[PDB]
């Protein structure tokens, strides 16, 4: 029976079309009636039922995707007004599994039908008006270049055929310059000279290409981890000698410098994963030693500002919907989705819909949608102890501080639909784990008044004293204690008080070397001088209480001080393997005609690397060592053009001009910045 | 009651598999088996009206198969 509906499976279509206009169209009728969401979800889970065996029952499967993707091509008027969003990511995370999986000496026809009718329906588009997650996908899609075959290629030619489509410029006018960006490798026809003429177009319309350039870098930062922008970027802005000179010009300025920074933070992005180039990716910008005055990081996610439209917590609310949005990928995220469509209890139709229209989020996420038990709380603050006990001295973080989780699942029985989420959420990950963990701990034992002066006194400084007494974990008690910025921040709306200290202390255990000595492991100087401030501000408090009323507090100003040499300061420091890479750089560069020029970039290539692996958090100062090291690889390749091709007329003058020019660009400079110059 | 709503589930799968009308006599008894089934429980045709997440279960299963 099974062979018809796999192989046979053209007569019983239509019978089961016939089947289903017995009733007049009733059974799609009321598929479309209701949104066909839950229909979509039950074919995601069936596809989530298949991947076991890649070969054998894969016709069967790719038989059924195609009649899914002939059913869902068969009926095009309301589905995009219905639902998009799902079907891209849907679309999305099947691609890239396909991508991932794929090797040698497969099946391949069928996915590439399954691709071609995608495009035939990207093509076909009745609402033309696509949106921005459609070229993003589009993007991502055309990363594949490297690997593919001559037929695969020609197919991509057909996919990019879209491109040449004059109507709606402005996604053309966005995006154009990345689609001809992405084409950095060399051996090809380059197979899209129209694509080429449009960003020469585009380019040309604006008679600038200097400001608008960094524009377009911050246009791509928003994109996803594999770039391989930054080289021919680089590339064509170094000999344009104007950007360092209008830079110059321009350092008046208060911010706006993080580009480096920026290609640093996308260089850690994607760093276990393969494509390790992202390092001589980051090491084509020889223009540097100019960004200056930037202390630390900033902050980023403006939306917040959007976010605090609602008093109450509802901007949590709003927080909790955008990582249930985030939460996308595979298995044990279908739960979520499913949690979401759950999401429809008495809130919903009391305090969620009242502004979830305006924003722009709002406007494809909700429209798809439209009382428990009681119990005590005393067994769970007698099974503190063993929370204790599993707090920490144990690896493997993650089921670690799953028991955290299982003790934090114990409902402070105050704000139902938190619980509720807290319960049904058994599948996320630790980083949604801890994030949960931290918002939800806060406010319910903020909330809770005659509970919080006696656990949330106790149990809190006995973790820290644990995890700090030489039992500590790989960098994840940081994300732990991250718990005081909500402490800091979110937590001191409730017990009004004109004291932030008062509030601290109504929260915190008010500990003194529980959290000095972490922020000294963390080597974070934020906390670290908060809570130096704050603990010399209490130790004068006390001081004064002792006083009214008539280690060791005083060995404290030496930790400070170490705090303050482990700055790097001028102000901060006293105001209060070299020699064989030199080695072997000279002989590499110790004789003229020698083709070693290439071994010796590439050991400069990975000792910057190893240099770049080692500076973590992208935080401490310094890097202007690194800066120097890269001009003279610049420089090390203006020599093995200089040692091979000198004839025509002192093309070393120009040269040594252009060393003049850098040198005054470098007048902006200190002993630390030009001593290795 | 229990499994009788699964069954009446797997029931109504069966039914709209084998309503085909290729073979003549095979076809005839399923529709027949079909036509005494709706009318056995004599509330399953109210009952798979009613369940609009079952009807829509059944179709998905159906589309997987």
């Amino acid at each position: 029976l099974k062979s018809i509906l796999e192989i046979l499976s053209k007569s019983p279509d239509s019978y089961q079309k016939i089947l289903l206009a017995i009733c007049e169209q009733a059974a799609e009728t009321n598929n479309v009636y209701k949104k066909h969401r839950i229909l979509k979800i039950y074919h995601l889970f069936v596809s989530l039922l298949l991947k076991d065996i890649k070969s054998g029952l894969g016709g069967a499967w790719a038989f059924v995707l195609r009649d899914v993707i002939y059913t869902l091509i068969h009926y095009i008027n309301q589905r995009p007004s219905c639902i998009m969003d799902v079907s891209l990511r849907s679309f999305s995370l099947c691609c890239d599994l396909l991508s991932q999986v794929c090797q040698t000496a497969v099946t391949y026809c069928k996915d590439a039908l399954e691709n071609h009718l995608h495009v035939i329906v990207g093509t076909l588009i009745p609402l033309v008006y696509e949106q921005v997650e459609v070229q993003k996908q589009v993007l991502d899609l055309l990363k594949y270049l490297v690997i593919d075959n001559k037929d695969n290629e020609n197919l991509y030619i057909t996919i990019k055929l879209l491109d040449p489509f004059p109507d709606h410029v402005v996604f053309k006018d966005l995006r154009i310059t990345q689609q001809k960006i992405k084409y950095s490798r060399g051996p090809f026809s380059l197979l899209e000279e129209i694509n080429h003429f449009l960003s020469v177009s585009v380019y040309d319309a604006l008679p600038l290409t200097r400001l608008e350039g960094l524009k377009d870098l911050r246009r791509q930062l928003e994109l996803h981890k594999d770039q391989m922008v930054d080289i021919m970027r680089a590339s064509q802005d170094n000999p344009q000698d104007g950007i360092m000179v209008k830079l110059v010009v321009n350092l008046l300025q208060l911010s706006k410098m993080a580009i480096n920074h920026t290609g640093e933070k996308e260089v850690l992005e994607a760093v276990g994963s393969c494509l390790g180039e992202v390092g001589p990716i980051d090491f084509s910008t020889i223009a540097i030693q100019h960004s200056k005055d930037a202390s630390y990081t900033k902050a980023l996610k403006l939306f917040e500002d959007k976010e605090l439209q609602w008093t109450f917590i509802m901007l949590t609310y709003l927080n909790n919907t955008l990582v249930e949005d985030c939460v996308k990928v595979r298995s044990a995220a279908v739960t979520c989705l499913k949690n979401i469509l759950a999401t429809k209890t008495g809130h919903s139709f009391w305090e969620i819909y009242k502004m979830t229209t305006d924003p722009m989020l709002a406007y494809l996420q909700p429209f798809r949608t439209s009382p428990l038990s009681e119990n005590h709380d005393i067994w769970i603050k007698t099974l503190t102890c063993a929370f204790l006990d599993s707090g920490g001295t144990k690896c493997e973080i993650l089921q670690l501080l799953k028991p955290m989780c299982e003790v934090k699942t114990d409902f402070c029985q105050t704000v139902l639909p938190y619980l509720i989420h807290d319960i049904l959420l058994q599948d996320t990950n630790e980083s949604w784990r801890n994030l949960l963990s931290t918002h939800v701990q806060g406010f319910f034992t903020s909330c809770l008044r005659h509970f919080s002066q006696t656990s949330r006194s106790t149990t809190p400084a006995n973790l820290d004293s644990e995890s700090e007494h030489f039992f500590r974990c790989c960098l994840d008690k940081k994300s732990q204690r991250t718990m005081l910025a909500v402490v800091d921040y979110m937590r001191r709306q409730k017990r009004p008080s004109s004291g932030t200290i008062f509030n601290d202390a109504f929260w915190l255990d008010l500990n003194y070397l529980e959290v000095a000595k972490v922020a000294q492991s963390c080597a974070a100087h934020f906390t670290a001088l908060l809570y130096a401030e704050i603990y010399a501000d209490k130790k004068s408090m006390d001081d004064q209480e002792k006083r009214s009323l008539a280690e060791t507090g005083i060995s404290l100003q030496d930790l400070l001080l170490e705090i303050y040499r482990s700055i790097g300061e001028p102000d901060s420091l006293y105001g209060c393997s070299y020699h064989e890479s030199l080695y072997n750089a000279l002989q590499s560069l110790r004789d003229r005609e020698f083709s070693t020029f290439y071994e010796s970039l590439k050991y400069a290539r990975v000792k910057e690397v190893e240099e770049m692996c080692k500076r973590s958090l992208e935080s401490v100062y310094s890097l202007y060592p690194t800066l120097s090291r890269l001009q003279a690889i610049g420089e090390l390749e203006s020599i093995g053009e200089l040692f091979s091709r000198s004839v025509t007329h002192r093309q070393l003058s120009e040269v040594y001009i252009k060393w003049q020019k850098h040198s005054q660009l470098l007048k902006d400079s200190d002993f630390s910045f030009q001593e290795p110059i | 009651y229990k499994v009788l709503i699964p069954h009446l589930v797997i029931r109504s799968h069966f039914d709209e598999v084998k309503s085909i009308a290729n073979q003549i006599q095979e076809d005839w008894k399923s529709l027949l088996t079909d036509c005494f089934p709706k009318i056995l429980v004599n509330i399953l045709p109210y009952f798979a009206y009613e369940g609009t997440r079952d009807s829509g279960m059944a179709q998905q299963r159906e589309t997987a198969t």
